[PDB]
Protein backbone atom coordinates (compact mmCIF):
# COMPACT_ATOMS: atom_id res chain seq x y z
CA UNK A 1 0.00 0.00 0.00
CA UNK A 2 1.48 3.29 -1.05
CA UNK A 3 0.66 6.68 1.43
CA UNK A 4 1.07 10.60 0.49
CA UNK A 5 4.37 12.30 2.42
CA UNK A 6 4.62 16.47 1.57
CA UNK A 7 7.70 16.75 -0.53
CA UNK A 8 8.83 19.44 1.77
CA UNK A 9 8.83 19.15 5.29
CA UNK A 10 11.37 19.26 8.42
CA UNK A 11 13.53 21.37 7.18
CA UNK A 12 15.10 24.45 8.90
CA UNK A 13 17.57 27.31 7.16
CA UNK A 14 20.25 29.75 9.08
CA UNK A 15 21.87 32.37 7.18
CA UNK A 16 24.49 34.85 8.71
CA UNK A 17 23.11 37.92 7.77
CA UNK A 18 19.87 39.17 5.84
CA UNK A 19 19.10 39.52 2.04
CA UNK A 20 21.87 42.10 0.14
CA UNK A 21 23.82 42.46 2.93
CA UNK A 22 27.32 41.35 3.81
CA UNK A 23 28.50 39.04 6.31
CA UNK A 24 31.42 39.67 8.74
CA UNK A 25 35.01 37.00 9.35
CA UNK A 26 38.24 37.74 10.93
CA UNK A 27 41.52 36.56 9.81
CA UNK A 28 42.40 34.81 12.67
CA UNK A 29 39.21 34.42 14.73
CA UNK A 30 36.87 33.24 12.07
CA UNK A 31 33.42 34.52 10.89
CA UNK A 32 31.25 36.02 14.06
CA UNK A 33 27.77 34.00 12.78
CA UNK A 34 30.03 30.90 12.99
CA UNK A 35 31.18 31.65 16.41
CA UNK A 36 28.28 32.84 17.78
CA UNK A 37 26.43 29.82 16.24
CA UNK A 38 28.60 27.40 18.27
CA UNK A 39 28.94 29.21 21.80
CA UNK A 40 25.19 29.10 21.91
CA UNK A 41 24.93 25.68 20.91
CA UNK A 42 27.47 24.53 23.60
CA UNK A 43 25.33 26.74 26.13
CA UNK A 44 21.51 26.06 25.05
CA UNK A 45 21.37 22.81 23.37
CA UNK A 46 20.70 21.33 27.27
CA UNK A 47 17.20 22.90 27.86
CA UNK A 48 16.43 24.36 24.36
CA UNK A 49 15.49 23.42 21.08
CA UNK A 50 17.05 24.48 17.92
CA UNK A 51 14.72 27.34 16.82
CA UNK A 52 14.93 29.17 20.05
CA UNK A 53 18.63 28.78 19.77
CA UNK A 54 18.55 30.51 16.46
CA UNK A 55 16.25 33.01 18.32
CA UNK A 56 19.21 33.50 20.54
CA UNK A 57 21.65 33.84 18.57
CA UNK A 58 19.35 36.90 17.09
CA UNK A 59 19.39 38.57 19.80
CA UNK A 60 22.63 38.25 20.49
CA UNK A 61 23.49 40.32 17.50
CA UNK A 62 20.53 43.16 18.40
CA UNK A 63 22.76 45.56 19.33
CA UNK A 64 24.77 47.18 16.60
CA UNK A 65 28.16 48.63 16.75
CA UNK A 66 30.55 49.51 14.26
CA UNK A 67 29.90 46.58 11.95
CA UNK A 68 26.73 44.46 11.76
CA UNK A 69 24.93 41.79 10.52
CA UNK A 70 21.33 40.06 11.42
CA UNK A 71 21.11 36.12 10.74
CA UNK A 72 17.70 34.68 9.28
CA UNK A 73 16.03 32.10 9.82
CA UNK A 74 14.65 30.36 6.29
CA UNK A 75 12.44 28.21 4.26
CA UNK A 76 10.75 26.49 7.84
CA UNK A 77 8.71 23.51 8.21
CA UNK A 78 9.84 22.04 11.24
CA UNK A 79 6.09 20.68 12.41
CA UNK A 80 7.83 19.73 15.99
CA UNK A 81 10.44 21.01 18.09
CA UNK A 82 14.17 19.54 17.67
CA UNK A 83 16.13 19.33 20.84
CA UNK A 84 19.43 17.33 20.59
CA UNK A 85 19.43 16.00 23.93
CA UNK A 86 23.00 16.31 24.52
CA UNK A 87 24.69 13.31 26.20
CA UNK A 88 21.70 10.92 24.66
CA UNK B 1 28.34 11.35 37.21
CA UNK B 2 31.42 13.43 37.83
CA UNK B 3 31.61 16.68 40.41
CA UNK B 4 33.05 19.19 37.90
CA UNK B 5 31.89 18.92 33.90
CA UNK B 6 35.26 18.05 31.81
CA UNK B 7 35.41 18.88 28.52
CA UNK B 8 37.42 15.55 27.85
CA UNK B 9 34.00 13.44 26.69
CA UNK B 10 32.43 12.99 23.39
CA UNK B 11 30.49 15.89 23.68
CA UNK B 12 33.59 18.85 24.80
CA UNK B 13 32.10 21.80 25.55
CA UNK B 14 29.11 21.11 24.77
CA UNK B 15 26.48 21.45 27.85
CA UNK B 16 24.90 18.04 28.95
CA UNK B 17 21.20 17.53 29.37
CA UNK B 18 20.36 15.59 31.91
CA UNK B 19 18.12 13.41 32.99
CA UNK B 20 15.67 15.02 35.28
CA UNK B 21 16.32 17.73 32.45
CA UNK B 22 15.46 15.50 29.52
CA UNK B 23 11.88 13.77 31.15
CA UNK B 24 11.10 17.54 32.06
CA UNK B 25 11.22 18.41 28.02
CA UNK B 26 9.56 15.05 27.65
CA UNK B 27 6.60 16.17 29.90
CA UNK B 28 6.67 20.19 29.35
CA UNK B 29 6.01 19.34 25.44
CA UNK B 30 3.39 16.46 24.89
CA UNK B 31 3.86 15.11 21.43
CA UNK B 32 5.29 18.05 19.89
CA UNK B 33 8.87 16.96 19.81
CA UNK B 34 10.98 15.05 16.85
CA UNK B 35 11.84 11.57 18.30
CA UNK B 36 15.45 10.43 18.52
CA UNK B 37 16.94 6.92 18.20
CA UNK B 38 19.11 5.20 20.13
CA UNK B 39 22.60 6.11 20.73
CA UNK B 40 23.91 2.88 20.38
CA UNK B 41 22.35 2.36 16.75
CA UNK B 42 22.05 5.41 15.32
CA UNK B 43 24.18 7.02 12.58
CA UNK B 44 24.08 10.18 12.22
CA UNK B 45 25.32 12.06 9.06
CA UNK B 46 26.69 15.98 8.41
CA UNK B 47 28.37 17.67 5.81
CA UNK B 48 30.83 20.68 6.11
CA UNK B 49 31.30 22.40 2.93
CA UNK B 50 33.74 24.98 3.05
CA UNK B 51 35.21 27.18 -0.06
CA UNK B 52 38.31 28.98 1.42
CA UNK B 53 40.81 29.19 -1.64
CA UNK B 54 39.20 31.44 -4.96
CA UNK B 55 40.74 31.45 -8.51
CA UNK B 56 39.19 35.21 -8.67
CA UNK B 57 37.74 36.61 -5.12
CA UNK B 58 39.40 37.38 -1.95
CA UNK B 59 41.05 34.81 -0.09
CA UNK B 60 38.81 33.50 3.11
CA UNK B 61 41.20 33.92 5.48
CA UNK B 62 40.03 32.57 8.97
CA UNK B 63 37.64 29.89 6.98
CA UNK B 64 40.12 26.54 8.96
CA UNK B 65 39.21 28.11 12.23
CA UNK B 66 35.39 27.74 11.10
CA UNK B 67 36.29 24.22 10.06
CA UNK B 68 37.52 23.54 12.77
CA UNK B 69 34.94 24.71 15.22
CA UNK B 70 31.74 23.18 13.56
CA UNK B 71 33.08 19.83 12.86
CA UNK B 72 33.91 19.98 16.48
CA UNK B 73 30.37 20.75 17.57
CA UNK B 74 28.69 18.59 14.79
CA UNK B 75 30.79 15.62 16.29
CA UNK B 76 29.95 16.47 20.26
CA UNK B 77 26.28 16.61 18.85
CA UNK B 78 26.47 13.07 17.82
CA UNK B 79 27.19 13.69 14.02
CA UNK B 80 29.87 12.03 11.52
CA UNK B 81 31.20 14.93 9.90
CA UNK B 82 32.47 14.97 6.14
CA UNK B 83 34.64 18.11 5.11
CA UNK B 84 34.45 19.46 1.38
CA UNK B 85 37.16 22.09 0.42
CA UNK B 86 37.29 24.39 -2.46
CA UNK B 87 34.42 23.24 -4.58
CA UNK B 88 32.21 24.64 -7.98
CA UNK B 89 28.81 24.71 -8.06
CA UNK B 90 28.42 21.59 -9.82
CA UNK B 91 31.22 19.78 -6.89
CA UNK B 92 28.72 21.12 -4.66
CA UNK B 93 25.71 19.80 -6.61
CA UNK B 94 27.67 16.38 -6.84
CA UNK B 95 28.67 15.63 -3.58
CA UNK B 96 25.08 17.15 -1.99
CA UNK B 97 23.51 14.45 -4.11
CA UNK B 98 26.09 11.70 -3.22
CA UNK B 99 25.08 12.78 0.62
CA UNK B 100 21.46 12.61 0.03
CA UNK B 101 22.50 8.73 -0.98
CA UNK B 102 23.69 7.80 1.84
CA UNK B 103 23.05 4.60 3.61
CA UNK B 104 23.01 6.10 7.16
CA UNK B 105 20.44 8.07 6.78
CA UNK B 106 18.29 5.48 7.00
CA UNK B 107 19.20 4.40 10.77
CA UNK B 108 19.73 8.36 11.52
CA UNK B 109 17.34 10.93 13.00
CA UNK B 110 18.34 14.16 12.33
CA UNK B 111 21.18 15.66 9.43
CA UNK B 112 22.79 18.90 9.40
CA UNK B 113 24.54 21.05 6.23
CA UNK B 114 27.13 23.72 6.65
CA UNK B 115 27.84 25.95 3.65
CA UNK B 116 31.10 28.42 4.00
CA UNK B 117 31.64 30.60 1.45
CA UNK B 118 31.39 34.31 -0.17
CA UNK B 119 27.81 34.86 -1.39
CA UNK B 120 25.81 36.78 -3.63
CA UNK B 121 21.96 37.80 -3.33
CA UNK B 122 21.26 35.15 -5.70
CA UNK B 123 23.29 32.14 -3.88
CA UNK B 124 26.45 30.66 -2.82
CA UNK B 125 29.95 30.99 -4.67
CA UNK B 126 31.94 28.18 -6.46
CA UNK B 127 35.62 28.08 -6.37
CA UNK B 128 35.70 29.86 -10.16
CA UNK B 129 32.98 32.32 -9.28
CA UNK B 130 33.29 35.74 -11.12
CA UNK B 131 31.06 38.70 -12.01
CA UNK B 132 32.02 37.60 -16.04
CA UNK B 133 31.44 33.99 -15.36
CA UNK B 134 28.84 33.32 -12.30
CA UNK B 135 28.95 30.14 -10.08
CA UNK B 136 26.43 29.76 -7.92
CA UNK B 137 24.62 27.35 -5.63
CA UNK B 138 21.30 28.82 -4.79
CA UNK B 139 19.41 27.72 -1.79
CA UNK B 140 16.35 26.48 -3.45
CA UNK B 141 18.66 23.82 -5.15
CA UNK B 142 19.96 22.50 -1.15
CA UNK B 143 16.11 22.10 -0.45
CA UNK B 144 15.44 20.21 -3.67
CA UNK B 145 18.10 18.07 -3.24
CA UNK B 146 17.21 17.27 0.30
CA UNK B 147 13.48 16.88 0.29
CA UNK B 148 11.40 13.59 0.15
CA UNK B 149 11.23 13.79 -2.92
CA UNK B 150 15.15 13.81 -3.72
CA UNK B 151 15.97 11.89 0.15
CA UNK B 152 13.47 9.69 0.55
CA UNK B 153 15.34 8.51 3.67
CA UNK B 154 15.42 11.26 5.89
CA UNK B 155 11.82 11.67 5.28
CA UNK B 156 9.90 13.40 9.05
CA UNK B 157 13.52 14.06 9.91
CA UNK B 158 15.04 17.45 11.01
CA UNK B 159 16.94 18.98 7.81
CA UNK B 160 19.53 21.73 9.59
CA UNK B 161 20.90 24.05 6.92
CA UNK B 162 23.48 26.64 8.19
CA UNK B 163 24.87 28.88 5.46
CA UNK B 164 27.49 31.54 6.62
CA UNK B 165 27.80 33.26 3.16
CA UNK B 166 27.49 37.51 1.85
CA UNK B 167 24.22 38.18 0.79
CA UNK B 168 25.04 41.38 -0.70
CA UNK B 169 27.33 44.33 -1.26
CA UNK B 170 25.66 46.53 1.89
CA UNK B 171 26.63 47.03 5.16
CA UNK B 172 22.36 46.31 6.50
CA UNK B 173 22.65 49.05 8.42
CA UNK B 174 20.55 52.60 8.33
CA UNK B 175 21.04 55.27 10.43
CA UNK B 176 18.70 56.81 13.09
CA UNK B 177 18.61 59.51 15.99
CA UNK B 178 17.80 58.97 19.60
CA UNK C 1 23.64 62.19 17.95
CA UNK C 2 22.94 59.29 15.32
CA UNK C 3 23.12 55.82 15.85
CA UNK C 4 23.38 52.84 13.73
CA UNK C 5 20.23 50.10 13.87
CA UNK C 6 19.58 47.04 11.15
CA UNK C 7 17.85 47.58 8.35
CA UNK C 8 15.96 44.54 8.07
CA UNK C 9 14.44 42.86 11.87
CA UNK C 10 11.75 42.20 13.57
CA UNK C 11 10.05 40.41 10.51
CA UNK C 12 7.93 37.16 10.26
CA UNK C 13 6.66 35.64 7.25
CA UNK C 14 3.70 32.96 6.91
CA UNK C 15 3.13 31.27 3.93
CA UNK C 16 0.52 29.14 3.39
CA UNK C 17 2.30 26.43 1.12
CA UNK C 18 6.08 25.62 0.37
CA UNK C 19 7.32 26.89 -2.74
CA UNK C 20 6.79 25.42 -5.90
CA UNK C 21 3.51 23.86 -4.84
CA UNK C 22 -0.49 25.17 -4.27
CA UNK C 23 -2.75 26.34 -1.50
CA UNK C 24 -6.14 24.99 -1.27
CA UNK C 25 -9.46 27.07 -1.01
CA UNK C 26 -13.24 26.03 -0.24
CA UNK C 27 -15.94 28.11 -2.34
CA UNK C 28 -18.08 28.57 1.30
CA UNK C 29 -15.75 27.50 3.92
CA UNK C 30 -12.76 29.65 2.70
CA UNK C 31 -9.17 28.64 2.41
CA UNK C 32 -7.60 25.88 4.80
CA UNK C 33 -4.69 27.66 6.09
CA UNK C 34 -6.62 30.94 6.94
CA UNK C 35 -9.35 28.89 8.75
CA UNK C 36 -6.27 27.07 10.53
CA UNK C 37 -4.54 30.12 11.33
CA UNK C 38 -7.95 31.69 13.08
CA UNK C 39 -8.45 28.26 15.02
CA UNK C 40 -5.19 28.36 16.31
CA UNK C 41 -4.73 31.93 17.00
CA UNK C 42 -7.87 31.75 18.98
CA UNK C 43 -7.03 29.02 20.82
CA UNK C 44 -2.87 29.80 21.53
CA UNK C 45 -2.63 33.29 21.63
CA UNK C 46 -2.76 33.97 25.73
CA UNK C 47 -0.19 30.80 25.97
CA UNK C 48 2.57 30.40 22.86
CA UNK C 49 4.25 33.26 20.79
CA UNK C 50 3.22 34.26 17.28
CA UNK C 51 6.64 31.19 16.13
CA UNK C 52 5.37 28.62 18.57
CA UNK C 53 1.83 29.06 17.19
CA UNK C 54 3.12 28.88 13.70
CA UNK C 55 4.54 25.91 14.07
CA UNK C 56 1.47 24.45 16.11
CA UNK C 57 -0.49 25.40 12.31
CA UNK C 58 1.85 23.24 10.39
CA UNK C 59 1.78 20.50 12.81
CA UNK C 60 -1.93 20.19 11.87
CA UNK C 61 -1.35 19.68 8.29
CA UNK C 62 1.05 16.94 8.93
CA UNK C 63 -0.84 13.94 7.98
CA UNK C 64 -1.60 14.37 4.48
CA UNK C 65 -5.10 13.19 3.02
CA UNK C 66 -6.22 13.61 -0.94
CA UNK C 67 -5.06 17.23 -0.86
CA UNK C 68 -2.12 18.25 1.09
CA UNK C 69 0.23 21.16 1.57
CA UNK C 70 2.41 22.34 4.24
CA UNK C 71 2.82 26.49 5.51
CA UNK C 72 6.29 27.53 5.61
CA UNK C 73 7.40 30.21 7.75
CA UNK C 74 9.88 32.83 6.19
CA UNK C 75 12.24 35.42 6.74
CA UNK C 76 12.40 35.33 10.38
CA UNK C 77 14.73 38.12 12.16
CA UNK C 78 12.53 38.11 15.26
CA UNK C 79 14.82 38.26 17.96
CA UNK C 80 12.38 38.16 20.96
CA UNK C 81 9.25 36.10 21.68
CA UNK C 82 5.84 38.37 20.32
CA UNK C 83 3.05 37.49 22.93
CA UNK C 84 0.44 38.71 22.19
CA UNK C 85 -1.22 39.12 25.84
CA UNK C 86 -5.15 39.53 24.43
CA UNK C 87 -6.97 40.90 26.80
CA UNK C 88 -4.28 43.31 27.91
CA UNK D 1 -14.19 38.03 35.39
CA UNK D 2 -17.02 36.19 34.28
CA UNK D 3 -17.83 32.39 35.42
CA UNK D 4 -18.54 31.60 31.91
CA UNK D 5 -16.61 32.91 29.20
CA UNK D 6 -18.52 34.87 26.64
CA UNK D 7 -17.39 36.00 23.02
CA UNK D 8 -20.21 38.76 23.23
CA UNK D 9 -16.44 41.37 24.38
CA UNK D 10 -13.96 42.84 22.07
CA UNK D 11 -12.05 39.32 22.23
CA UNK D 12 -14.59 37.69 20.82
CA UNK D 13 -13.71 33.92 20.00
CA UNK D 14 -10.10 34.69 21.27
CA UNK D 15 -9.11 32.84 24.38
CA UNK D 16 -7.86 35.36 27.21
CA UNK D 17 -4.78 35.80 28.57
CA UNK D 18 -4.68 36.07 32.69
CA UNK D 19 -2.75 38.62 35.01
CA UNK D 20 -1.53 34.94 36.38
CA UNK D 21 -0.79 33.66 32.80
CA UNK D 22 0.74 37.28 32.00
CA UNK D 23 3.26 37.59 34.76
CA UNK D 24 4.24 33.63 34.48
CA UNK D 25 5.03 34.46 31.30
CA UNK D 26 7.32 37.82 31.85
CA UNK D 27 8.93 35.42 34.61
CA UNK D 28 9.70 32.18 32.18
CA UNK D 29 11.50 34.65 29.76
CA UNK D 30 13.51 37.08 31.10
CA UNK D 31 14.47 40.07 28.67
CA UNK D 32 13.56 38.06 25.54
CA UNK D 33 10.26 39.24 24.88
CA UNK D 34 8.89 42.04 22.73
CA UNK D 35 7.27 45.11 24.94
CA UNK D 36 3.86 45.70 24.46
CA UNK D 37 2.21 49.27 25.20
CA UNK D 38 -0.35 50.36 27.14
CA UNK D 39 -3.98 49.03 25.96
CA UNK D 40 -5.09 52.59 26.81
CA UNK D 41 -3.00 54.66 24.40
CA UNK D 42 -1.40 52.48 21.63
CA UNK D 43 -3.14 52.64 18.06
CA UNK D 44 -2.58 49.45 16.89
CA UNK D 45 -2.70 48.75 12.65
CA UNK D 46 -3.21 46.04 10.22
CA UNK D 47 -3.64 45.40 6.74
CA UNK D 48 -5.36 42.59 4.52
CA UNK D 49 -4.88 42.96 0.74
CA UNK D 50 -7.52 40.64 -0.87
CA UNK D 51 -7.89 39.41 -4.94
CA UNK D 52 -10.86 37.75 -5.56
CA UNK D 53 -11.97 39.45 -9.12
CA UNK D 54 -9.64 38.91 -11.33
CA UNK D 55 -9.75 40.04 -15.46
CA UNK D 56 -7.86 36.53 -17.17
CA UNK D 57 -7.86 33.64 -14.08
CA UNK D 58 -10.44 32.03 -11.66
CA UNK D 59 -12.70 33.70 -9.66
CA UNK D 60 -11.17 33.26 -5.48
CA UNK D 61 -15.00 31.84 -4.73
CA UNK D 62 -15.14 31.76 -0.79
CA UNK D 63 -12.27 34.90 -0.03
CA UNK D 64 -15.46 36.90 1.83
CA UNK D 65 -14.81 34.09 4.65
CA UNK D 66 -11.05 34.48 4.83
CA UNK D 67 -12.09 38.32 4.72
CA UNK D 68 -14.17 37.93 7.65
CA UNK D 69 -12.29 35.41 9.57
CA UNK D 70 -8.87 37.36 9.22
CA UNK D 71 -10.67 40.72 9.96
CA UNK D 72 -12.79 39.87 12.91
CA UNK D 73 -9.53 37.85 14.15
CA UNK D 74 -6.91 40.91 14.21
CA UNK D 75 -9.81 43.35 15.69
CA UNK D 76 -10.01 40.62 18.24
CA UNK D 77 -6.20 40.91 19.02
CA UNK D 78 -6.13 44.76 18.89
CA UNK D 79 -5.66 45.62 15.78
CA UNK D 80 -7.69 48.55 13.46
CA UNK D 81 -8.32 46.93 10.16
CA UNK D 82 -7.76 47.95 7.01
CA UNK D 83 -9.21 46.10 3.69
CA UNK D 84 -8.23 46.47 0.58
CA UNK D 85 -9.92 44.38 -2.28
CA UNK D 86 -9.07 43.42 -6.04
CA UNK D 87 -5.68 45.27 -6.41
CA UNK D 88 -2.92 45.42 -8.84
CA UNK D 89 0.63 44.74 -7.91
CA UNK D 90 1.28 48.67 -8.37
CA UNK D 91 -1.97 49.08 -6.64
CA UNK D 92 -0.36 46.89 -3.73
CA UNK D 93 2.74 48.54 -3.59
CA UNK D 94 1.21 51.86 -3.40
CA UNK D 95 -0.99 50.54 -0.96
CA UNK D 96 1.97 49.47 1.13
CA UNK D 97 4.03 52.28 0.60
CA UNK D 98 1.11 54.47 2.01
CA UNK D 99 0.57 52.01 4.91
CA UNK D 100 4.46 52.27 6.28
CA UNK D 101 3.83 56.17 6.19
CA UNK D 102 0.95 56.11 8.59
CA UNK D 103 1.27 57.80 11.57
CA UNK D 104 -0.22 55.48 13.84
CA UNK D 105 2.51 52.94 14.00
CA UNK D 106 4.34 55.46 16.05
CA UNK D 107 2.37 54.63 18.89
CA UNK D 108 1.83 51.11 18.36
CA UNK D 109 4.15 48.23 19.19
CA UNK D 110 3.23 45.66 16.27
CA UNK D 111 1.92 45.09 12.74
CA UNK D 112 -0.20 42.68 10.74
CA UNK D 113 0.04 42.58 7.35
CA UNK D 114 -2.33 40.09 5.24
CA UNK D 115 -2.01 39.17 1.45
CA UNK D 116 -5.10 36.26 -0.01
CA UNK D 117 -4.42 36.35 -3.59
CA UNK D 118 -3.76 33.49 -6.75
CA UNK D 119 0.47 32.96 -6.58
CA UNK D 120 3.10 31.72 -8.73
CA UNK D 121 6.39 30.75 -7.70
CA UNK D 122 7.65 34.54 -8.53
CA UNK D 123 5.15 36.00 -5.66
CA UNK D 124 1.46 37.35 -5.75
CA UNK D 125 -0.47 37.92 -8.30
CA UNK D 126 -2.97 40.83 -9.13
CA UNK D 127 -5.63 42.01 -10.44
CA UNK D 128 -4.89 42.25 -14.17
CA UNK D 129 -2.21 39.01 -14.37
CA UNK D 130 -1.94 36.47 -17.08
CA UNK D 131 0.62 34.33 -18.64
CA UNK D 132 1.03 36.90 -20.94
CA UNK D 133 1.20 39.92 -19.13
CA UNK D 134 2.85 39.08 -15.61
CA UNK D 135 1.26 41.48 -12.89
CA UNK D 136 3.00 40.20 -9.75
CA UNK D 137 4.48 41.38 -6.01
CA UNK D 138 7.19 39.70 -4.75
CA UNK D 139 7.44 39.03 -1.21
CA UNK D 140 10.80 40.95 -1.20
CA UNK D 141 9.37 44.07 -2.32
CA UNK D 142 6.74 43.73 0.82
CA UNK D 143 10.06 43.32 3.18
CA UNK D 144 11.57 45.94 1.36
CA UNK D 145 8.81 48.71 2.08
CA UNK D 146 8.29 47.82 5.78
CA UNK D 147 11.92 47.46 6.79
CA UNK D 148 13.59 50.32 9.10
CA UNK D 149 14.52 52.29 5.73
CA UNK D 150 11.31 52.38 4.30
CA UNK D 151 9.37 51.95 7.73
CA UNK D 152 11.41 54.15 10.56
CA UNK D 153 8.22 53.85 12.90
CA UNK D 154 8.14 50.38 13.14
CA UNK D 155 11.92 49.66 14.13
CA UNK D 156 12.36 47.07 16.74
CA UNK D 157 8.37 46.20 16.44
CA UNK D 158 7.19 42.84 15.10
CA UNK D 159 5.88 42.76 11.52
CA UNK D 160 4.04 39.99 11.17
CA UNK D 161 3.00 38.91 7.59
CA UNK D 162 0.49 36.16 5.95
CA UNK D 163 0.28 35.02 2.58
CA UNK D 164 -2.51 32.95 1.47
CA UNK D 165 -1.31 32.12 -1.76
CA UNK D 166 -0.26 28.82 -4.58
CA UNK D 167 3.14 29.07 -4.97
CA UNK D 168 3.38 26.78 -8.01
CA UNK D 169 1.66 24.00 -10.06
CA UNK D 170 2.58 21.11 -7.84
CA UNK D 171 0.08 19.16 -5.72
CA UNK D 172 2.88 19.67 -3.07
CA UNK D 173 3.25 15.25 -2.08
CA UNK D 174 4.94 12.53 -2.89
CA UNK D 175 4.44 8.98 -2.90
CA UNK D 176 6.00 5.84 -0.44
CA UNK D 177 5.55 2.74 1.00
CA UNK D 178 4.95 1.65 4.67
C1 LIG E 1 31.29 37.83 1.96
O1 LIG E 1 31.09 37.07 1.03
C2 LIG E 1 32.26 37.44 3.05
C3 LIG E 1 31.62 36.35 3.92
C4 LIG E 1 32.66 35.36 4.41
O2 LIG E 1 32.32 34.57 5.32
O3 LIG E 1 33.80 35.35 3.90
N1 LIG E 1 32.67 38.58 3.87
C5 LIG E 1 33.75 39.32 3.60
O4 LIG E 1 34.42 39.17 2.59
C6 LIG E 1 34.12 40.36 4.62
C7 LIG E 1 35.59 40.23 5.03
C8 LIG E 1 35.88 40.95 6.35
C9 LIG E 1 37.38 41.10 6.58
C10 LIG E 1 37.68 42.28 7.51
N2 LIG E 1 37.67 41.90 8.91
C11 LIG E 1 37.60 42.79 9.90
O5 LIG E 1 38.00 43.94 9.77
C12 LIG E 1 37.02 42.37 11.23
C13 LIG E 1 37.33 43.08 12.38
C14 LIG E 1 36.80 42.70 13.61
C15 LIG E 1 35.94 41.60 13.69
O6 LIG E 1 35.43 41.23 14.91
C16 LIG E 1 34.11 41.34 15.27
C17 LIG E 1 33.79 41.45 16.63
N3 LIG E 1 32.51 41.55 17.01
C18 LIG E 1 31.53 41.55 16.10
C19 LIG E 1 30.19 41.65 16.51
C20 LIG E 1 29.17 41.64 15.56
C21 LIG E 1 29.49 41.52 14.21
C22 LIG E 1 30.82 41.43 13.80
C23 LIG E 1 31.84 41.44 14.75
N4 LIG E 1 33.12 41.34 14.36
C24 LIG E 1 35.63 40.88 12.54
C25 LIG E 1 36.16 41.27 11.31
C26 LIG E 1 33.83 41.76 4.12
C27 LIG E 1 34.67 42.49 3.28
C28 LIG E 1 34.19 43.82 3.15
C29 LIG E 1 33.02 44.02 3.78
S1 LIG E 1 32.42 42.63 4.54
C1 LIG F 1 -3.89 29.18 -6.04
O1 LIG F 1 -3.45 30.24 -6.46
C2 LIG F 1 -5.18 29.14 -5.26
C3 LIG F 1 -4.94 29.73 -3.87
C4 LIG F 1 -6.14 30.50 -3.37
O2 LIG F 1 -6.17 30.81 -2.16
O3 LIG F 1 -7.06 30.80 -4.16
N1 LIG F 1 -5.75 27.80 -5.17
C5 LIG F 1 -6.63 27.32 -6.05
O4 LIG F 1 -6.95 27.92 -7.06
C6 LIG F 1 -7.23 25.97 -5.73
C7 LIG F 1 -8.76 26.03 -5.80
C8 LIG F 1 -9.41 24.86 -5.07
C9 LIG F 1 -10.89 24.73 -5.41
C10 LIG F 1 -11.38 23.30 -5.20
N2 LIG F 1 -11.85 23.06 -3.84
C11 LIG F 1 -12.03 21.84 -3.35
O5 LIG F 1 -12.29 20.88 -4.06
C12 LIG F 1 -11.94 21.63 -1.86
C13 LIG F 1 -12.55 20.52 -1.27
C14 LIG F 1 -12.47 20.32 0.11
C15 LIG F 1 -11.76 21.23 0.91
O6 LIG F 1 -11.70 21.02 2.26
C16 LIG F 1 -10.56 20.68 2.95
C17 LIG F 1 -10.68 20.00 4.16
N3 LIG F 1 -9.59 19.65 4.85
C18 LIG F 1 -8.37 19.96 4.39
C19 LIG F 1 -7.23 19.61 5.12
C20 LIG F 1 -5.96 19.94 4.64
C21 LIG F 1 -5.84 20.62 3.44
C22 LIG F 1 -6.97 20.98 2.71
C23 LIG F 1 -8.24 20.64 3.18
N4 LIG F 1 -9.33 20.98 2.49
C24 LIG F 1 -11.15 22.34 0.32
C25 LIG F 1 -11.24 22.53 -1.06
C26 LIG F 1 -6.70 24.90 -6.64
C27 LIG F 1 -7.18 24.64 -7.93
C28 LIG F 1 -6.58 23.46 -8.43
C29 LIG F 1 -5.66 22.92 -7.61
S1 LIG F 1 -5.44 23.83 -6.20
Amino acid sequence: AIKKAHIEKDFIAFCSSTPDNVSWRHPTMGSVFIGRLIEHMQEYACSCDVEEIFRKVRFSFEQPDGRAQMPTTERVTLTRCFYLFPGH
Amino acid sequence: NPAMPTSSGSEGNVKLCSLEEAQRIWKQKSAEIYPIMDKSSRTRLALIICNEEFDSIPRRTGAEVDITGMTMLLQNLGYSVDVKKNLTASDMTTELEAFAHRPEHKTSDSTFLVFMSHGIREGICGKKHSEQVPDILQLNAIFNMLNTKNCPSLKDKPKVIIIQACRGDSPGVVWFKD
